């Protein structure tokens, strides 16, 4: 079966170069060609570049400029692309894709998707702030000023779960990372703590909020 | 059963620059240099290497509308090239498959000379006719004249 | 290049529905040479429709393509849950090869208000220099909804910054979060903070508030 396997997450400052690696298995690593096609949320995918591991040459896409560089280590069968000149405008997941064929370009298997993330922080933890009002009410944790991503939110120690609605973090202008956690409870009621950890810089805080 | 048919011919171009043009890049050239006989070459799947699977088409006026050839080896260091013809075309009633072998053999006098070996599976005791033996012998010596002509006419190319 | 535009861009349908989706291309694609790719948050595009109408091993047969020259179709014939995702049609005719934008194939329900909860920022907060204040939208359909921040009744742009959940398990709801970024300075320099919410739920704008002297 055919498996296209990615190396993990790099973090880089900006100016830096980010090596990618695609190892490829269940097929002949010679017979087919394989794209880099990245994948950033503001728009959706654009492919970067192809190589041709059987003619030896390749391709690269406009948008980017010759910022990219294909290379292959048939050996062990594994695709590199080497993205230069890196901004935090390349923050994406950069994914490797077999073509099908030459003339039937179509990608049959995929790549994992590996994550680059691009800006100028050192790894910070988040303050926890609480957030109380002045039938059913709410509560909450502001998790705000941290680098890198992501911090894993629980309520009670995991025993409250219901109604929680922990949202996707945002980049701030300052370039660190901001995110809230929320809960609805009844208003007849009993103690809420909300159980933050940011792994990167080894900050765990236990909040209580009412 | 199992009929092999072979062939031999012969060309000025040495053996390396012969198996560049006429092997490694006949699928870009055929359409180009001999529109009268293929009219478009299409990959189907793969590079052009082992597993490569490839739709030639004929212009009008055609034999046959298509056909589907499988690239089973190719050997650079001996210039050896294996493809089957699996699909389309003579295939079919009573013909499996077409196994073919080329190897491109340096000759003393600088140029070089094609072993075509063409082997046919059919039906039981079933028998391949003339004119399908013929016609391949035909149309391989057309494609290489065709790129032996480019090649004289443009010294730079694959050189 | 030839650019491939879908629509719509989000598409609400309920579950065992007919789902059509639509890829045109500025040019006409060669022999039908457009694939349709299956992706959902977290995960690599899966091959699905190709040759504009051959399904790819392993796709079940309730996905089926049609169209030739500069309109093809992606069809979902009983939508299932597993098939609510973002779907792209990516077109081999010409190079260089393009994707298009992306279609998102959204679950449908009865169109709940939200519930809106405002927090002013804590003690702490104010102690570091920052003030932050946060607004809730909870369980709402359809997706679409506008906060608006007034401090003393003055409108707040460039200062806020929103957070939307992706859409709930159970409810098939949506929430959403609007964090009002000031300075310690400026909040000292005002008394009412609110966050007014315009919804297709809603006659008429909610408006939670507080008063900062007063918490």
């Amino acid at each position: 079966q055919v498996q296209l396997v990615q190396s993990g997450a790099e973090v880089k400052k900006p100016g830096a170069s980010v090596k990618v690696s695609c190892k490829a298995s269940g097929y002949t690593f010679i017979s087919y060609n394989i794209f880099w096609v990245r994948q950033a949320t503001g728009q959706g995918l654009d492919w970067m570049g192809w190589m041709n591991p059987f003619r030896n040459n390749a391709g690269y896409a406009q948008k980017f400029q010759g910022r990219v560089t294909v290379t292959w280590d048939t050996s062990i069968s594994t695709a590199y692309m080497e993205l230069s000149s890196l901004s935090s405008e390349d923050t994406a997941i950069y994914y490797c894709a077999r073509e099908h064929g030459s003339s039937w370009g179509f990608f049959d298997y995929w790549g994992q998707g590996t994550l680059v993330t691009v800006s100028s922080a050192s790894t910070k933890g988040p303050s926890v702030f609480p957030l109380a009002p002045c039938s059913t009410a709410a509560l909450g944790c502001l998790v705000k000023d941290y680098f890198p991503e992501p911090v894993t939110v629980s309520w009670n120690s995991g025993a409250l779960t219901s109604g929680v609605h922990t949202f996707p973090a945002v980049l701030q202008s300052s370039g660190l990372y901001s995110l809230s956690s929320v809960v609805t409870v009844p208003s007849s009621s009993k103690t809420y703590t909300c159980n933050v950890d940011h792994k990167p810089s080894n900050t765990k805080v236990d909040k209580r909020v009412e | 059963g199992v009929f092999n048919y072979e062939t031999e011919t012969t060309s000025v171009i040495p053996a390396a620059r012969l198996f560049k043009a006429f092997i490694l890049d006949g699928d870009n050239l055929f359409p180009k240099v001999a529109p009268q006989a293929i009219s478009s070459v299409e990959n189907i799947e793969g590079n052009g290497g082992p597993g490569t699977i490839k739709k030639i088409s004929f212009p009008e006026g055609l034999p046959f509308k298509y056909v589907k050839d499988r690239v089973d080896e190719v050997d650079h260091t001996n210039f050896k090239y294996n493809y089957s013809v699996i699909e389309g075309g003579p295939i079919g009633d009573t013909l499996e498959k077409i196994s073919n072998e080329i190897k491109i053999v340096a000759t003393p006098d600088g140029g070089s000379i094609l072993k075509i070996s063409n082997k046919y599976h059919t039906k039981g005791d079933h028998e391949v006719k003339a004119e399908q033996v013929k016609a391949s012998k035909e149309m391989g010596e057309t494609l290489l004249r065709a790129v032996e002509s480019y090649l004289l006419a443009h010294s730079d190319a694959y050189n | 290049e030839i650019v491939l535009t879908q629509s719509p861009g989000t598409l609400s349908l309920s579950p065992g529905e007919r789902a059509t989706l639509s890829c045109r291309a500025s040019q006409s694609v060669s022999s039908s040479y457009l694939a349709w790719y299956q992706q959902k948050p977290g995960q690599a595009p899966r091959l699905l429709i190709y040759g504009a109408s051959s399904r790819a091993t392993g796709i079940p047969d309730r996905f089926s393509g049609s169209g030739s020259g500069t309109d093809f179709t992606l069809t979902i014939s009983r939508l299932e849950p597993e098939d609510f995702a973002v779907y792209y049609c990516q077109q081999y005719g010409s190079s260089p090869w393009t994707f298009g934008q992306g279609t998102k194939v959204e679950i449908k329900r009865t169109v709940a208000a939200p519930s809106v909860f405002i927090f002013p920022p804590s003690d702490e907060q104010l102690k570091s220099g920052t003030a932050s204040v946060v607004c809730l939208l909870n369980n709402f359909y359809p997706r679409e909804a506008k906060v608006q921040w007034k401090v003393d009744n003055a409108l707040q742009s460039g200062n806020s910054q929103e957070s939307v959940t992706e859409q709930d398990s159970k409810d098939s709801t949506y929430s959403l979060s609007s964090t009002l970024t000031l300075s310690k300075a400026d909040y000292e320099k005002h008394k009412v903070y609110a966050c007014e919410v315009t919804h297709q739920g809603l006659s008429s704008p909610v408006t939670k508030s507080f008063n900062r002297g007063e918490c």
